This record gives structure tokens, C-alpha cells and sequence, in this order.
RNA sequence: CGCGACCUCAGAUCAGACGUGGCGACCCGCUGAAUUUAAGCAUAUUAGUCAGCGGAGGAAAAGAAACUAACCAGGAUUCCCUCAGUAACGGCGAGUGAACAGGGAAGAGCCCAGCGCCGAAUCCCCGCCCCGCGGCGGGGCGCGGGAAAUGUGGCGUACGGAAG
């Protein structure tokens, strides 16, 4: 498909971070704690959620 | 011209309206000074623009 | 061509000067329109000074003037805080501030220190209403006796 | 807080990480169009630095203007008159790319305001920018009695007066011994008080 | 869903209509253009009323705003007679003639004598 | 006879137009008398059919708008007609509510610190 | 040839009225107007002719409503208000 | 595969507003010549002038020191007298040419971002009620909708400031 050109431009952004050479303080954001942990972690932080309107 | 357009026909009924002189009761007001129709226009002499 | 003998001399007319012409043919228009806006704002500051705030004995620079003595911009705040009378309250009773003004002396300083308790000597402070007189105030009796100064306030002589 | 660590980030352009994101978004900015909406600042600190508040009504374009001098729009050499005026190639330009990308998006929104401007990236052949603007019509600035002096029609299109701080910077304008010939209100007001007879009426 | 044709068009989205909050206009404009000021008076020239006798037909000045079904329906308001048909022109002066020729059932003598014209 | 604003106001809105079209039938009337070769008795009363026209009219077109601003006076957006027109720049000036209303900041200035009224002896 | 024979064979019109200065001298093969600037928004004016300007500046035609904010700026805009009645 | 957030980006005759164009004497930003002078002429000069373009207001611009100074020190801006036809520039030729100081006119100062601290303490819009409403505002109710933590408001800004 002749995508439109920010599909295109947004896809192209994703293929340039696996291209390019990222510097370690931008690869370090890559590293997430894994989905049975991240789940612990949002299972304690759902009991301090702060007050809403 | 005999293929005239609207608004040159338009022109050239109102160009034909202010070629009537003066009614003759005119100069016979009091603040007058006007003795005939000075911008009167005749078809061979001044040809009108357009 | 000149002549036999006579300054050599360049005046500045090259130029279109004609469009560029200032005549002063409305200056007692001014000296008359400066006046009335005088009376108006002296009378609109109805008992309080017509030329304005105090301002400071100053000191020229630049040797060719230093011995004489001007009116400043404002007392300075160094000036302010040991005559007793705060950087925001001065404003309002009268006395003009500017903060850029340094004291490099010790003379000058004692001198507009002197001239500020010499001058809150002098003011008569209404009441801000008109009833009920407050411990910064002047006394009723006094407040007949009010009237505007014309000219600087305590003029500065050499 | 965040904002001086990200400022003192931003001033170290010629590291590595933002090299990379100088780059990167010197690539984003070059496949996008000329004059576009951003959403919300790239520079969130630079923008409230300048004046932009995150409330209602303060919109942010990014605008690229082509990068270079400017030669003498005369057809072909041909700059009829003295060996002076021959000069066509090697002439700049009195005001800045960051004037001309303050006004091209000033000129573009008119409704809008220009408040102020900063920079996002470069390449060899464009600059870009992004220019911070106010909706002076919006309820969230015409209430605000620290912001509402925009919506006040003395400030219609300071950018194309040169009224705002890289408009402003082409002016010779401040305080000094360096600046005396714009003494007055600019190059021109010191130039018409200086070169006039003030012919008195006594003399 | 499969992408059949390798182009990509713009999704046909979903637009209100107008419900404004306040008209624009407080009322409507009134129209000016009615069934007394489209009929100015008819001719009484020679030429004229030799059309009124034989053709039994009626011949008016209109201003130029008015088509041919306006002058049908005006004269049918006015003077309630049917119209067979309707020609116009503009004149050199540059208001419009009309030639209202009238059902043969409705002579134009008559209708002349009632509309004041003889 | 002489009919004149007065006493239209207090007509109702049909008998208004039953007045108009009357003397738009008499104008018309008028208008043929005019072709026709007529006395200066009608050839003078057409002004005065056409100034009863205007005179008509008028009190309908006021009496209309009268009635409209009383219907839209308790809402927020009236159309453009029954908003005020003055001019351009006027009718975009911050209004006397949102000039008036300043900062806390400088409500605690002009609070803490006010102008004194004073005077200073000779 | 140049003169007076070639004087005849000019029939076809180079120039009409147009329809925003009402001047003529809308020139038909460019579709723009030689003394407004037709198709531009904005007016033709250039001040190498103040006496091609002041033929028409505001001060020339009916003023048809500028007229009327002469006279309704010297009472600050009443706008709303009728005077008394009898 | 679906459902849901968010982020980027479209679409509307969506709800409500805003810009366009003119005059252009005065003001601001840019562009900007040649006649002319040099008894020629090319640098200079005319000149940041005419013409060109954009933007305004009832005034604009400037403006509260990254200042002047070198003194016993002055103190935002603008205008006037003066400095001064001076210092200076210039085929050092023709010509060009300011400022500081002093005297006056006027006189007014201030606000953010940051550093922080306060349970977003902040703002916009719609719905209903009361008042006023021809400069759409004040109050009350909305387990009604958004903005905003990618930072709104209060204190606070170089004259220091905050807390105890
Ligand atoms: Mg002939
Ligand atoms: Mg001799
Ligand atoms: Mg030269
Ligand atoms: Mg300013
Ligand atoms: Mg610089
Ligand atoms: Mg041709
Ligand atoms: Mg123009
Ligand atoms: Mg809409
Ligand atoms: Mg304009
Ligand atoms: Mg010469
Ligand atoms: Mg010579
Ligand atoms: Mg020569
Ligand atoms: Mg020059
Ligand atoms: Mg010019
Ligand atoms: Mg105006
Ligand atoms: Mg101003
Ligand atoms: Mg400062
Ligand atoms: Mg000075
Ligand atoms: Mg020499
Ligand atoms: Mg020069
Ligand atoms: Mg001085
Ligand atoms: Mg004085
Ligand atoms: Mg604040
Ligand atoms: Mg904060
Ligand atoms: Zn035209």
C-alpha cells in the first residue's frame, strides 16, 4: 500500500532506532521489567493511587 | 454591436438617459447658474470609451 | 570659488535637508500646553508636593563638575534602611527610591540620611480615612495647615 | 528539579546522545512539511523560559526555513549603476532565519500571536524552529491579568515590527557605547532627530 | 481487514449538520421583490394599445429582477385573470417590458377598462 | 386621511398589512393615472402614498425587532443584529469586567502599600 | 502604412470596465486590472503618483458609512438608548 | 483475531470565537538606487534618501543597565538647550560626523522561567436556578465534560529570596 506520509514517517523513525548506532543513555529505556513483575509493581502502586475529583 | 452583453447594455441605457438636456423650468430658479446641459454627447464626436 | 580671504568652511546642506525641517512656530503652544498640564496635575495631587517626590543630594562626576551638588534619581536604599523608613512605604509617602545607586562615601551617606529626617519631620501624613486617625499620622489641628509647596522640596543650594 | 538538568542536557549539543537526537529529529523534521502544528514543545524548559505555559491557548508550530545567505534578486548579473552596487552573491541578510521563521508562521496564523521563538535543529540546508504563539481571543488568556497585555491591539504582529527577542536582536538596539546610532527609538529615529535643522523661532 | 487494493484513500468519516446555537440573522428578509413593485404600469402608447385590441394581450414595465413565471403569477395575483403566456424584453432605457398575452376566454379590452387604462 | 407613526403602533400585526397592501393598491392606482395623462391632485398625491408606505413599514420593521431583542435579552448568544454594533476595535477591547480584575499580587501591593495623602510644611 | 492605414484594422478590444475599480482597463487576455489590480486582494496604489492616489483615497466617493461614524463618534457611540418622549 | 488506553495525524455546512481589506501625515521591520558633488572618475558623496514590500496605534518605538564613567562619583526611556561642527571618519580630497557630563520637559516602576514549598491548592466550556444583563458578568448546584504532572495557581526574581 502507498501509505500516507505519517504512517510512512513513523514507521521509518522505528526502522532508523534499529538502524542507527543508539547511544547507551537512549538503550537503557529499552530494558523493561518483564510482564509478571510489571504486574506486581501496578497491583501495589493500584493501593496509593492518589484522590480524583 | 448586436451581440450586446448585460451590463454594456446596462452602460449604455444610463449613458443614453443622461444625454436629455435641461428641463426649461430650471433656469427659472432663484440660485441658478446654469444656462443648458454642458456634458451633452454626440455619437459621431466622442465615442463614449468601452 | 572662493574669494580672497575667509574661513574655509563645510556646511551641512548636501543633503535634502527642506523635508527635514523642524520650525518651533507652536512653542508658546507647548509653554502654554506644559502650564495647564502643570495646573492640572497640582491640582489633581490636591495637598501633596506639586514639583513631586524628594530627591537625594548627589555629588557630579566627571572632574570638571564634582564640586557641585544636584538632585538625584532616588535615595538610595542603603540610604533608606538606616534613616528608618522601608523601600516601599518611601514610595508611597513621598520620597523617591532607585536601588542602582551605590554609596561609596560616608559623608554623602549621613548628609541624604539628615535630609530624610529632616524631611519626615516636615510631612504632614493624612489618614488614609478620614474618620478614624492611626499611629502613623499627623495630628488633627495640623491638618488645616496644609498646603502645596511650589518648586523643589527643600530646594538644593551649593 | 527536572528542568535544570534537561537545560544543562540541551547545552551539551555535541555529545553523543543528542547528536543522535539531533539527528534523528533533523530527519523527522526534514520528511515533514514546511510550516505544521507541532502538538507540544520539543524544548518543554527552553518554551517556559520564553513565556510558554501549558494552559489553553498556546500553540506551537515547528517551521523550517531554508538555510544560506541571500543573493540580490536581480535578473541575470546586471545590477545596473556603480562597481559599489555590483554585488550579488556574497550579500547577507539584515535580519536572522529565526526572525523569518517567527514571521512566516505569523503571517500564516494572523489571528494568532507570535510570542517567542527557539531552536529544534539544523542541516546543511534548512534550519528549524519552533514558534510559540497565543490565541488572543481565548477565555484562559483574556482572564489572566499577567498575560492579557497580548490581547491588547498595540501587539498585533510583533513579529514583522521586530518586536520580539530574535526580531529584536537586528535592531542595534540596547544600552551602551556600542549602540549610540540607535539612540531614540531605533536606527531610523536616531537618524531623523540627527539630521534635522531645528530651526527656532528667534535664532 | 484485508488491505484489497494497494492504494490508500481517506476513510469516509462521519460530519454533523448545522445546529447552531443562535441564528445569524435575527429574522428573515422581507421580500421585496413582490407582486406590486414587479408590475411598475402598463403602456399606453399607440403600439401598445394596438396590441391590447387584436392580440389581447397587455403590455407592462417590470424591473429586471423578474422572470417570466414571477410576471405570470403577479398579473394573476393583481388583476385574477389567467395568462396564456408571457414575452419580455429589456428596453434601451433598460427596464424590462412585458407581454402579458392573456386566456381567450379573458378579453384585454375589458381588463384594460377595469386596470384604468383606455 | 393623514396617517401617520402614532397611532400604528397600537395596530396589531395583521391590520398593519391590511393597511400596506391598500396603499400599495392605491400607489399602483396612482402609477396608472400617472401614465394615463392625470390631474397634479394625484400626480401630487403619489409622494404621499409612498411616504405612507415608509410610514407603515417602519412601524412594522420596529415593532418586529422590538419584540426580537425582548425574546433574546436573557440568552448568551443573540444573533449579530441585536448585538451592539459599534466599531471594529470596540467591539473586541477587553470588556470593563476582564480590564478591571488584576493580579493577587498586585491586590497585595496596592493592599499593603497604598498612596498617602500628605503634605509637607514650607 | 504605419499611420493612418494602419488605423483601420484595430476593431477587437484590448481592455473592458472592471467590476471593482470600474475603471476600464481590465485587460482581457491577463484577466488583471491595469488601475486596481483585479484578481490581487489587494488595491493597486503606489505613491509614485500622489495624483493617481488622491482620485480615489477615502476622501472621493459617497462615504456611506464612514459618514455615518463621523457623526456617531462625537457622542462616544449611544448605541441602544432613545431620547425622551413628550 | 478482537477490546481498551496513549501518541502522532486527518475529516467536517460540528459548538463558539478570531485574521483578511483601506487610509498610511506621524511610527516600526526590511529592501534600497541613480541623478548630484568630487570642476573628469571608479572609493567616497547624494544615502540608509526616492521608488518597492510588510505591520500598526491614537500615538508608535524605546525603557527600567551584561550603562556612563575613572570622579568627592552619577543612575530606565524619550524630547529640548548644549557638548559641536568637537573626538573621529574620508582618493585625510570633496565631504561626512556622534556620545559622555551639565541645564531643563517629564518622571513610575515592575513580572515570569529557574531554586524550592504547598493533597492541581489552577484554568476553559456546557446544563439548571437567582440577580443584572446595547462592554455576557456575580453567586449557588452539577458521582456532568475537558485542560494540566511533558507543570496551572499562591509565595517568590538580583533592590536578594524562602522557611523556622
Ligand atoms: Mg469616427
Ligand atoms: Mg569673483
Ligand atoms: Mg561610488
Ligand atoms: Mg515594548
Ligand atoms: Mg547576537
Ligand atoms: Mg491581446
Ligand atoms: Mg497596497
Ligand atoms: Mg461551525
Ligand atoms: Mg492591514
Ligand atoms: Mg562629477
Ligand atoms: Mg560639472
Ligand atoms: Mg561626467
Ligand atoms: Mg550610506
Ligand atoms: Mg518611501
Ligand atoms: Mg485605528
Ligand atoms: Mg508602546
Ligand atoms: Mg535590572
Ligand atoms: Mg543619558
Ligand atoms: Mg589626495
Ligand atoms: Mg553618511
Ligand atoms: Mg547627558
Ligand atoms: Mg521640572
Ligand atoms: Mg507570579
Ligand atoms: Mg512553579
Ligand atoms: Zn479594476
Amino acid at each position: 500500500v502507498k501509505w500516507p506520509r505519517y504512517i510512512r514517517l513513523q514507521r521509518q523513525r522505528a526502522i532508523l532506532y534499529k538502524r542507527l548506532k543508539v547511544p547507551p543513555a537512549i538503550n537503557q529505556f529499552t530494558q523493561v521489567l518483564d510482564r509478571q513483575t510489571a504486574t506486581q509493581l501496578l497491583k501495589l502502586a493500584h493501593k496509593y493511587r492518589p484522590e480524583t475529583k | 454591436s448586436s451581440h450586446k452583453t448585460f451590463r454594456i447594455k446596462r452602460f449604455l441605457a444610463k449613458k443614453q438617459k443622461q444625454n436629455r438636456p435641461i428641463p426649461q423650468w430650471i433656469w427659472m430658479k432663484t440660485g441658478n447658474k446654469i444656462r443648458y446641459n454642458s456634458k451633452r454627447r454626440h455619437w459621431r464626436r466622442t465615442k463614449l470609451g468601452l | 570659488a572662493p574669494s580672497r580671504n575667509g574661513m574655509i568652511l563645510k556646511p551641512h546642506f548636501h543633503k535634502d535637508w527642506q523635508r527635514r525641517v523642524a520650525t518651533w512656530f507652536n512653542q508658546p503652544a507647548r509653554k502654554i500646553r506644559r502650564r495647564k498640564a502643570r495646573q492640572a496635575r497640582a491640582r489633581r495631587i490636591a495637598p501633596r508636593p506639586a514639583a513631586g517626590p524628594i530627591r537625594p543630594i548627589v555629588r557630579c562626576p566627571t572632574v570638571r563638575y564634582h564640586t557641585k551638588v544636584r538632585a538625584g534619581r532616588g535615595f538610595s536604599l542603603e540610604e533608606l534602611r538606616v534613616a528608618g523608613i522601608h523601600k516601599k512605604v518611601a514610595r508611597t509617602i513621598g520620597i523617591s527610591v532607585d536601588p542602582r545607586r551605590r554609596n561609596k562615601s560616608t559623608e554623602s551617606l549621613q548628609a541624604n540620611v539628615q535630609r530624610l529626617k529632616e524631611y519626615r519631620s516636615k510631612l504632614v501624613l493624612f489618614p488614609r480615612k478620614p474618620s478614624a486617625p492611626k499611629k502613623g499620622d499627623s495630628s488633627a489641628e495640623e491638618l488645616k495647615l496644609a498646603t502645596q509647596l511650589t518648586g523643589p522640596v527643600m530646594p538644593i543650594r551649593n | 528539579g527536572a528542568y535544570k538538568y534537561i537545560q544543562e542536557l540541551w547545552r551539551k549539543k555535541q555529545s553523543d546522545v543528542m547528536r543522535f537526537l539531533l539527528r534523528v529529529r533533523c530527519w523527522q523534521y526534514r520528511q515533514l512539511s514546511a510550516l505544521h502544528r507541532a502538538p507540544r514543545p520539543t524544548r518543554p524548559d527552553k518554551a517556559r523560559r520564553l513565556g510558554y505555559k501549558a494552559k489553553q491557548g498556546y500553540v506551537i508550530y515547528r517551521i523550517r526555513v531554508r538555510r544560506g545567505g541571500r543573493k540580490r534578486p536581480v535578473p541575470k548579473g546586471a545590477t545596473y549603476g556603480k562597481p559599489v552596487h555590483h554585488g550579488v552573491n556574497q550579500l547577507k541578510f539584515a535580519r536572522s532565519l529565526q526572525s523569518v521563521a517567527e514571521e512566516r508562521a505569523g503571517r500564516h496564523c494572523g489571528a494568532l500571536r507570535v510570542l517567542n521563538s527557539y531552536w529544534v535543529g539544523e542541516d546543511s540546508t534548512y534550519k528549524f524552529f519552533e514558534v510559540i504563539l497565543i490565541d488572543p481571543f481565548h477565555k484562559a488568556i483574556r482572564r489572566n491579568p499577567d498575560t492579557q497585555w497580548i490581547t491588547k491591539p498595540v501587539h498585533k504582529h510583533r513579529e514583522m515590527r521586530g518586536l520580539t527577542s530574535a526580531g529584536r536582536k537586528s535592531r542595534g538596539l540596547g544600552k551602551g557605547h556600542k549602540f549610540h546610532h540607535t539612540i531614540g527609538g531605533s536606527r531610523r529615529a536616531a537618524w531623523r532627530r540627527r539630521n534635522t535643522l531645528q530651526l527656532h523661532r528667534y535664532r | 481487514k484485508i488491505r484489497t487494493s494497494p492504494t490508500f484513500r481517506r476513510p469516509k468519516t462521519l460530519r454533523l449538520r448545522r445546529q447552531p446555537k443562535y441564528p445569524r440573522k435575527s429574522a428573515p428578509r422581507r421580500n421585496k421583490l413582490d407582486h406590486y413593485a414587479i408590475i411598475k404600469f402598463p403602456l399606453t402608447t399607440e403600439s401598445a394599445m394596438k396590441k391590447i385590441e387584436d392580440n389581447n394581450t397587455l403590455v407592462f414595465i417590470v424591473d429586471v429582477k423578474a422572470n417570466k413565471h414571477q410576471i405570470k403569477q403577479a398579473v394573476k395575483k393583481l388583476y385574477d385573470i389567467d395568462v396564456a403566456k408571457v414575452n419580455t424584453l429589456i428596453r434601451p432605457d433598460g427596464e424590462k417590458k412585458a407581454y402579458v398575452r392573456l386566456a381567450p376566454d379573458y378579453d384585454a379590452l375589458d381588463v384594460a377598462n377595469k386596470i384604468g387604462i383606455i | 386621511a393623514k396617517i401617520k407613526a402614532r397611532d400604528l403602533r397600537g395596530k396589531k400585526k395583521e391590520e398593519l398589512l391590511k393597511q400596506l397592501d391598500d396603499l400599495k393598491v392605491e400607489l399602483s392606482q396612482l402609477r396608472v393615472a400617472k401614465v394615463t395623462g392625470g390631474a397634479a391632485s394625484k400626480l401630487s398625491k403619489i409622494r404621499v402614498v409612498r411616504k405612507s408606505i415608509a410610514r407603515v413599514l417602519t412601524v412594522i420593521n420596529q415593532t418586529q425587532k422590538e419584540n426580537l431583542r425582548k425574546f433574546y435579552k436573557g440568552k448568551k448568544y443573540k444573533p449579530l443584529d441585536l448585538r451592539p454594533k459599534k466599531t471594529r476595535a470596540m467591539r473586541r477591547r477587553l470588556n470593563k469586567h476582564e480590564e478591571s480584575l488584576k493580579t493577587k499580587k498586585q491586590q497585595r501591593k496596592e493592599r499593603l502599600y497604598p498612596l498617602r495623602k500628605y503634605a509637607v510644611k514650607a | 502604412t504605419k499611420g493612418t492605414s494602419s488605423f483601420g484594422k484595430r476593431r477587437n478590444k484590448t481592455h473592458t470596465l472592471c467590476r471593482r475599480c470600474g475603471s476600464k482597463a481590465y485587460h482581457l487576455q491577463k484577466s488583471t486590472c491595469g488601475k486596481c489590480g483585479y484578481p490581487a486582494k489587494r488595491k493597486r496604489k503606489y505613491n509614485w503618483s500622489a495624483k493617481a492616489k488622491r482620485r480615489n483615497t477615502t476622501g472621493t466617493g459617497r462615504m456611506r458609512h464612514l459618514k455615518i461614524v463621523y457623526r456617531r463618534f462625537r457622542h462616544g457611540f449611544r448605541e441602544g438608548t432613545t431620547p425622551k418622549p413628550k
